[PDB]
RNA sequence: UUUGGAGAGUUUGAUCCUGGCUCAGGACGAACGCUGGCGGCGUGCUUAACACAUGCAAGUCGAACGGAAAGGCCCUUUCGGGGGUACUCGAGUGGCGAACGGGUGAGUAACACGUGGGUGAUCUGCCCUGCACUUUGGGAUAAGCCUGGGAAACUGGGUCUAAUACCGAAUACACCCUGCUGGUCGCAUGGCCUGGUAGGGGAAAGCUUUUGCGGUGUGGGAUGGGCCCGCGGCCUAUCAGCUUGUUGGUGGGGUGAUGGCCUACCAAGGCGACGACGGGUAGCCGGCCUGAGAGGGUGACCGGCCACACUGGGACUGAGAUACGGCCCAGACUCCUACGGGAGGCAGCAGUGGGGAAUAUUGCACAAUGGGCGCAAGCCUGAUGCAGCGACGCCGCGUGAGGGAUGACGGCCUUCGGGUUGUAAACCUCUUUCAGCACAGACGAAGCGCAAGUGACGGUAUGUGCAGAAGAAGGACCGGCCAACUACGUGCCAGCAGCCGCGGUAAUACGUAGGGUCCGAGCGUUGUCCGGAAUUACUGGGCGUAAAGAGCUCGUAGGUGGUUUGUCGCGUUGUUCGUGAAAACUCA
């Protein structure tokens, strides 16, 4: 670039990108684990992973990686999948 | 700008003698030029143009300004012609001329432009200043003792005064009751052919 | 941020301002949510006309004024009417109406003696 | 209850009609030619979204943090300099801004725009206001120090340091999710009662002594948006079929949010003569110009919305991104290279080149207004305020005013007398605007600052005085439209001309002189638009022969609809509310 503030914001934005990347990846990993537990058919394991994943989604929404509405939609989908299981 | 050329010849081209004091036209009647006394084709456009120019050169107004006056008159209510005459008479050069301080609109224009007048306290170097109802037109302190205003106060019995105007002091302060109506104007001209011209 | 501002109007050396309320992200000569006053500082008393009720509305809902218009609100007492410190000052002074041209006309007629 | 339309010439031997062509008017973001004094207020790349040298255009916070490179203060002192703090601050971390503002109109015929609505389908940093909190613990790292690689850009490592950086956990019971359940609204999904109940969950940041600043969650508000829809606004059928995620549905996904937005499956639909799909053109609007109006044309300044930022694509960060002055890739172009690799983006301001008929200064200042940051002082602000240039436009003013003849001279005609140029001029008088000279001298600033001052514009505007008409008028036209006419020279040549047409030795049409006329620091020309043109006629035309009735029928869509009763109140009409931004236009 050619401005100091942007030159710094490059570094900052990369930092925040790495953070949000790690967080979202952990979330998608939790969700794939949950969905594996469900499509396999386990129930109590699925409920435990659901609590953990909902916790992590609330956490990411509080950090700002995602929106609370997005977290809500994700965990609602998880809960309804578990219920209909 | 303004027309600083000969004055009689315009009156000669237009028939009506706006000021007077020549013998060529007054013995032989003709417009200026070698082709005076020529044959004329009597066009309504010449009639109309001649009244417009009569107004223009009786006052000291040029066409790009007279057009604006016409447009003001046409927009604002009443008869466009007498509104236009009211406008042309409600300007500083004309009011002081009609008050007799100058006995020529050219002289009145020079006076106002040189600043030998003022209006309600503030100096005025604008002959096109549109005076209004209840306007005190004072003369400044050098000007009252100057020669032209001495001549004014001396010979302030030659030409009459309009009704809408009156002088009030020996210092030649001037007052405006209202703005003139077509009876108050007292100008050797109609006002319909001009609006016909600008409606063309 | 919603803000009370002065929109410049008027010709070149005649900065007649209009006291508006608008977002900070707008531009000076831009779209105004509402007009609540006007500010002509070429008068010696430098006219400060305003609309107190709407000013109080926008301050109550949280329109951060600019510094000049803040001073103007302090003058009109609306700032003080909003916070409540000396109640409402009412520091405003207006241009005294100069005498009527008719009165001058009649006075000079009387002098015409 | 108010309002506002002018025509003329030209077809013929002549007439009338039709009908076209032309002209008179107005306007311009204009250009050109001749000319050119002053100011004021505006306005200025309409073409190459062509390429760009150079300088500025977005920084700020030490009251978040470690620190101390420059100043400051104090110790020290070989006067070489060395130490400390914390005023101050380079660089750095961190926060906020950087998405606004500013530019251009390439793309876009589209929910892009305008207008009106919907959002029970939604977000909203900062700001305001309520409620509850701000608990606890930890791990690094930049910077710094020691290094390494590289030509450079830049970058790897070790070591070390802090936080309002980062990360866990507790609490939150307002919030999120799920299950069950009540009431209510209902416009159906569904919404409201912060419904109730059960379970499982969600955070925080501290700093400073001072007019003190903050942080988290949540409720509400405000603002700013997003998405959807009705209606409206170009040409083209010598572009008639288009569509296969395309129309719908289910389950999932995804989103801030609804939805083929995406996906698997399912059904086979959806759009089209009321013009689909294509082609062309184009940013849209308020508005502007014209016009009697309807309408036509236009989309410059100014203001709003959109789109774009070398081309194309892409996401990241973030409340918010077309991310101009940010990132990644590819490409073209330019530049550096040690040939290994690298750096760039004026359609920001100013400016250069180029293209062009043609469009400005590489200006001053943040004084004001607006914005960003900061508790604040303050800093930044090519936004902006001003200046500069250019008659580009609009407006205003001046270039003199009064007097002055048998009317000078001179010039041009002359029927030879004279007439005119021409009250013009000379000369007497006056006046000094404007310009010039000297002095003063602003408003803009109840502002900013709690420092003592602060105005770029500007010693400008403007007031005072000083001298003297003293320094200041051109341009077009003169056959008709279209006022204004003669002489001389050239005679089908030279030329003119918008149309009719004029010039073929006696030219009011050419050229020049006089003189007149129209304007006047402008005047003319060209170009473009409207008018005139009732010449696409809704207002407001017509079709026997003027251009115009299909060769005639049948009949689809469509348009249209005899008498009458009742009803709906869709059209229609009345009234009211909201909106119709500001500016504009109009009235005062």
């Amino acid at each position: 670039a050619n401005i100091k503030s942007q030159i710094k914001r490059i570094r900052t934005n990369e930092r925040r990108r790495l953070r949000n990347q790690s967080v979202k990846s952990s979330l998608r990993t939790a969700i794939r684990g949950f969905r594996e537990a469900v499509d396999a058919g386990d129930k109590d394991k699925a409920s435990e992973l659901l609590h953990a994943t909902s916790r992590k989604l609330d956490k990411a929404a509080s950090k700002g990686v995602i929106h609370p509405n997005q977290a809500a939609n994700k965990k609602s989908a998880l809960a309804l999948a578990l219920n209909k299981l | 700008a303004r027309y600083t050329g000969p004055a009689t010849r315009k009156s000669r081209r237009l028939g009506v003698d706006l000021v007077g004091g020549d013998q060529s036209f007054e013995k032989r009647p003709y417009p200026p030029g070698q082709h005076g006394r020529a044959r004329i084709k009597e066009s309504e456009y010449r009639q109309q143009l001649q009244e417009k120019q009569k107004a223009r050169f009786s006052y000291g107004v040029m066409e790009k300004q007279f057009r604006r006056y016409y447009e003001e008159a046409n927009r604002q209510p009443g008869k466009t012609g007498d509104n236009l005459l009211r406008i042309l008479e409600s300007r500083l050069d004309n009011v002081v001329y009609r008050a007799g301080l100058a006995r020529t609109r050219r002289m009145a224009r020079q006076l106002v432009s040189h600043g030998h007048f003022l209006v309600n306290g503030v100096k005025v170097d604008i002959p096109s200043y549109r005076v209004s109802q209840y306007d005190i037109i004072d003369v400044k302190e050098k000007s009252l003792n100057t020669l032209p205003f001495q001549i004014a106060r001396e010979t302030a019995g030659e030409r009459p005064i309009p009704s809408w105007l009156q002088v009030v002091g020996e210092r030649q302060r001037i007052l405006v009751h209202q703005l003139p109506e077509r009876a108050q104007i007292d100008v050797p001209l109609t006002e319909q052919l001009i609006v016909e011209l600008y409606s063309k | 941020a919603v803000k009370i501002k002065l929109t410049r109007l008027g010709k070149i050396r005649n900065p007649q301002y209009r006291i508006i309320v608008a977002d900070a992200r707008t531009r000076r000569d831009g779209r105004a949510i509402e007009v609540i006053g006007r500010y002509h500082p070429k008068e010696e008393p430098s006219l400060i006309q305003i609309d107190s009720e709407r000013a109080q509305y926008w301050l109550g809902v949280g329109a951060q004024p600019t510094e000049p218009v803040l001073a103007l609100l302090k003058i009109t007492g609306d700032w003080q009417k909003f916070k409540g410190l000396p109640g409402a000052e009412g520091t405003l002074k207006v241009k005294e109406p100069k005498p009527s041209k008719l009165d001058l006309f009649n006075a000079a007629l009387a002098e015409a003696e």
